[PDB]
RNA sequence: UGGGGUAUCGCCAAGCGGUAAGGCACCGGAUUCUGAUUCCGGCAUUCCGAGGUUCGAAUCCUCGUACCCCAGCCA
RNA sequence: GCCUGGCGGCCGUAGCGCGGUGGUCCCACCUGACCCCAUGCCGAACUCAGAAGUGAAACGCCGUAGCGCCGAUGGUAGUGUGGGGUCUCCCCAUGCGAGAGUAGGGAACUGCCAGGCA
RNA sequence: ACUUACCAACCCGAUGCAAACUGCGAAUACCGGAGAAUGUUAUCACGGGAGACACACGGCGGGUGCUAACGUCCGUC
RNA sequence: UCCUCCUAAAGAGUAACGGAGGAGCACGAAGGUUGGCUAAUCCUGGUCGGACAUCAGGAGGUUAGUGCAAUGGCAUAAGCCAGCUUGACUGCGAGCGUGACGGCGCGAGCAGGUGCGAAAGCAGGUCAUAGUGAUCCGGUGGUUCUGAAUGGAAGGGCCAUC
RNA sequence: UAGUCCGGAUUGGAGUCUGCAACUCGACUCCAUGAAGUCGGAAUCGCUAGUAAUCGUGGAUCAGAAUGCCACGGUGAAUAC
């Protein structure tokens, strides 16, 4: 419906990322988990609310 | 702790020669005073629920708890877990310090006092009490009032009987009319 | 007005008692817990009790409420 | 009902401690005294109890029930359990906070050799 | 015409009417006007029943109406083909077994209600007998 | 109790009118003068003087 | 019989789920010899009836009523 | 042996209600709270330091069936197979056989450990 | 505040009804295990070739219909 | 098209222009864990305060609640409140269920890395069952796997994804 | 510069006088109360000089009852193309 699909991208060098959705109208800030990156394979942070 | 020291010797002495109690536990004693404010009129402003908690902060000396709707009633325009009352539970040392002034230089201070009703008992010997000026206590500035606010007190006790009660109560000399 | 209904959800006990069963094996795919899970059962996400040791599948009723646990005993 | 309220507190440990079927520490705090037991993982049977009650644990104490008499008892169950082949326990702390005397048992308890 | 007040569904099955009834023995009054067949009565029939009862014993007597109608009965119009939904409620039934109670009454003599109980028993389409309040 | 969110709760000293020189915990943090106490309140003589009426 | 629409002050006609807006009329005052015109003030419908959802119904849903419009065909 | 506490088996013949009794120990209420910790206010709860006082409440135990609960025997209902009729419903042979109700039972029984008394 | 042929919540006692009610609950069927006799492996898997996918009535359990139909739609034989 | 109940004959499945209702989402907390708590309604007393807003006590027992239908569940709560959080992880998966197939579902455990908890442990989304769309064609990011003489590149593949 | 030391209505209490008699239904006094009203919509009226405006005083009727009527004086305008 309304609710959006943004890419939770990795802060490390890769290109690796995440995707879901937001509800872009209530919640206008940015989303920051701290997801496992299997490129690294480390837990990093991951922003991009897009 | 002077009321208290007064219900310890003579109240608890008292109330064991007029009922034939067996055991020194038995007696009532007051076990709670609660001081309730609700007061409605914050469905469209919140300073003066914020006035209405600065108000029982300063007749007890305790922070009140800002209590929310338990139901959604469409009566009086609220809604579920909107902030409509505030209240403080007296207990312990405060709360004989607090019943001290009440019956002391708080219930004199009524405008136009005839006497507090004695049929006032919930059945099981708890008092409850309205007033009608937040002025009759010494604390409340006259100069800084903007809204007159009421307020409920109960007295919870550890009563069976409503008489029992009025024993009780009564031994403080707690005027009843 | 009407004319429409699910497909059929093929619940139910799919071992019976005294069955012999495997790991992993579901017993009932149920719908809440009609059936708890007892010794070496599990039960899934949407309530499914599976076996989790091998063994026979044991039907009890337990506990203060006379619930329906599910065993398995280690055979 | 305060007893009432502690038990509906403690079952959801200890229906899980006899889910996983682990021999477990009940510990049981009263206003004047503490009490400790390991129980097999049937649940029925027990194997080592120490407590305050007991004149060989209290009479070595100030008061039976603060924080020394309860890390005495936490000691005397680590004893026991350890001269009777048991060493790895799971604690069913049986509906109190893991904070005053009961978290100085349980230390107690793990001081003195027992495995949780 | 008795209907219940508030359903909880319009429309229900046929269904079977088999086996004894339940209702059996007189409760309430003292003479019973009790079912042998097996059949099915509408609303007006225990209307037209009642009425050929009440004038029959005069004002006098108490009668209980032991059977309530409580099953709707859909009828499909006139030239409706088969098919494109159930028919419509149009009236009311009750189901009755060999052995119901249909009718009570009580204050008057027994030759009253023979007279009352036959007067009223040829308004219902089921054979039907009269019965008194036996003691265990 | 908690910390500081409560106001200020200073033992003080009442006196009113009656003589009645009373020492009490109340959160003003000021000294008090009264007129009516418990002691020494028309409430009996009121009473009196409110069934005294008819005639 | 089915589908659609309407029911809101005495009349015609607006209303967005948290308040009922307009015109004509009516009422009071004024102008006038008097009436019409005019001018100044007012009032006013708890919204067709019943039930339900909602904290809350003119407003949303269901049923009944009363009046309109369209269809009720091929054989 | 009696009593009390803990953890279980069992899950109303076990629960309710009415009445009586218990505190040496145990338990509960209790005493105090600056500390450990806590209250969307409050040591009420949680927690800590204790032990003056009472078993009032609570809890346990003992009575009492007013109720809940268990519950036959017999009959009834239903029904598998075969057969029959007046066949929208029933009957026969045969196998299974309730629910409700009745007589009655009934205020539990028990294991491990620990402490107190004899 | 004073009277009353009227109606009536809740509670209690008694009486019925229910596909979408259940504090009860069969027969049968189904699943699993063991055992004997009988049966031309009747069973399963894999491979070659299909045909068929308009069914009909009759008993039993039902929906729809009017417990109407040589009606219609299922289950089972 | 999909979900729930009944029909549906006490395993599963089962039809009709049969009887009734819903979905085409929401949520970064309404998920994870740890610690705690227990409803509806009615009665009594009480300032404004009223049939019904807050307070206190009692009866009552889950008649409540469950983000949204219905059914089955739920007190050990699956309901309600707070602290810390990202397991709403990545690669796999014994074994099962369910479909003609395409497919769909449940899953203990193994490895890597993480959260909560003192710990036992629990966590691969939500009480469960709806919230959806094959393939082709093409878009975006990563990976020399390929790369028509050769070195690149274009295009293609593979992984993620629209 | 305030609904105020404006305004006095209304109302409670206490009285005096006249008069056979102040309840319906007087006048005045004292204490208390202290409305509405902040310059008046459409419209409308009077006045040309001792005038309008404003300030008091007297009388007739009358036992007592005028904010009316009839008189008397004090201060004293503006404006008329």
């Amino acid at each position: 419906g309304i609710r959006e699909k943004i890419k939770l991208v990795s802060s490390a060098g890769t290109g690796h990322f995440y995707t879901t959705t937001k509800n872009k109208r209530t919640k206008p800030e940015k989303l920051e988990l701290k997801k496992f990156d299997p490129v690294v394979r480390q837990h990093v942070i991951y922003k991009e609310a897009k | 702790a002077k009321l208290h020291d007064y219900y310890k010797d003579e109240v608890v002495k008292k109330l064991m020669t007029e009922f034939n109690y067996n055991s020194v536990m038995q007696v009532p004693r007051v076990e709670k005073i609660t001081l309730n404010m609700g007061v409605g009129e914050a469905i469209a402003d919140k300073k003066l629920l914020d006035n209405a908690a600065a108000d029982l902060a300063a007749i007890s000396g305790q922070k009140p708890l800002i209590t929310k709707a338990r139901k959604s009633v469409a009566g009086f325009k609220i809604r579920q877990g909107y902030p409509i009352g505030c209240k403080v539970t007296l207990r312990g040392e405060r709360m004989w310090e607090f019943f001290e002034r009440l019956i002391t230089i708080a219930v004199p201070r009524i405008r136009d006092f005839r006497g507090l009703s004695a049929k006032s008992f919930d059945g099981r010997g708890n008092y409850s009490m309205g007033v009608r000026e937040q002025i009759i206590f010494p604390e409340i500035d006259y100069d800084k009032v903007d809204r007159v606010r009421g307020l409920d007190i109960t007295i919870t006790t550890t009563a069976k009987s409503d008489e029992e009660g009025r024993a009780l109560l009564a031994a403080f000399d707690f005027p009843f009319r | 007005r009407n004319g429409r209904d699910s497909e059929a959800k093929r619940l139910g006990v799919k071992r019976f008692g005294g069955e012999s069963v495997l790991a992993g094996s579901i017993i009932v795919r149920q719908r809440g817990t009609k059936f708890h899970a007892g010794a070496n059962v599990g039960c899934g996400r949407d309530h499914t009790l599976f076996a989790k040791a091998d063994g026979k599948v044991k039907f009890e009723v337990k506990g203060p409420k006379n619930r329906k646990f599910i065993s398995i005993e280690a055979e | 009902d305060k007893k009432s309220a502690r038990i509906r507190r403690a079952t959801r440990a200890r229906r899980k401690l006899q889910e996983l079927g682990a021999t477990r520490l009940v510990v049981h705090r009263t206003p004047r005294h503490i009490y400790a037991q390991v129980i097999a993982p049937n649940g029925s049977e027990v194997l080592v109890a120490a407590s305050t009650v007991e004149k060989a644990i209290a009479e070595q104490l100030k008061y039976t029930g603060n924080k020394d008499a309860a890390a005495a008892v936490g000691k005397a169950v680590a004893e026991r359990a350890l001269e009777k082949g048991i060493k790895d326990v799971s604690f069913d702390r049986s509906g109190f906070q893991y904070h005053g005397r009961v978290q100085a048992l349980a230390d107690a308890a793990r001081e003195a050799g027992l495995q949780f | 015409m008795l209907q219940p007040k508030r359903t909880k569904f319009r429309k229900m099955h046929k269904g079977r009417n088999r086996g004894l009834a339940q209702g059996t023995d007189v409760s309430f009054g003292s003479f019973g006007l009790k079912a042998v067949g097996r059949g099915r009565l509408t609303a007006r029939q225990i209307e037209a029943a009642r009425r050929a009862m009440t004038r029959a014993v005069k004002r006098q007597g108490k009668i209980w109406i032991r059977v309530f109608p409580d099953k709707p009965i859909t009828e499909k119009p006139l030239a409706v083909r088969m098919g494109k939904g159930k028919g419509n409620v149009e009236y009311w039934v009750a189901l009755i077994q060999p052995g119901k109670v249909l009718y009570e009454m009580d204050g008057v003599p027994e030759e009253l209600a023979r007279e009352a109980f036959k007067l009223a028993a040829a308004k219902l389409p089921i054979k039907t007998t009269f019965v008194t309040k036996t003691v265990m | 109790m908690k910390k500081d969110i409560h106001p200020k709760y200073e033992e003080i000293t009442a006196s009113c009118s009656c003589g009645n020189v009373m020492k009490i915990r109340s959160t003003v943090g000021h000294d008090l003068n009264l007129d009516v106490c418990s002691k020494c309140h028309p409430f009996f003589t009121g009473k009196q003087r409110d069934v005294a009426t008819g005639g």
